[PDB]
């Protein structure tokens, strides 16, 4: 079970592309109920790891580790 | 109940 505080903090760590990669990885995946926020108007995301399920979690996280 | 939310700014 991927620790979501230090995968917020490990996703920091990745560079610029590698960083819209777990954006590109999010939107791919997202549905509402994951609560994910993109303002396309202005460009940002606001993503909550605590709504993610166990799947896309652990996908973040081995990205993370294989990017650092 | 701390939550870390992780805000990423994209280029426009």
């Amino acid at each position: 079970s991927v620790d979501l505080e230090k995968l917020a903090f490990g996703l920091t760590k990745l560079n610029e592309d590698d960083l819209v990669g777990v954006v590109q990885m999010v939107t791919d995946n997202k549905t509402p109920e994951m609560n994910v926020t993109n303002n396309v108007e202005e460009g940002e995301f606001i993503i909550d790891l605590y709504s993610l399920p166990e799947g896309l979690l652990k996908s973040l996280w081995d990205y993370v580790k294989k990017n650092t | 109940e701390p939550k870390l939310l992780l805000k990423i700014n994209l280029k426009k």
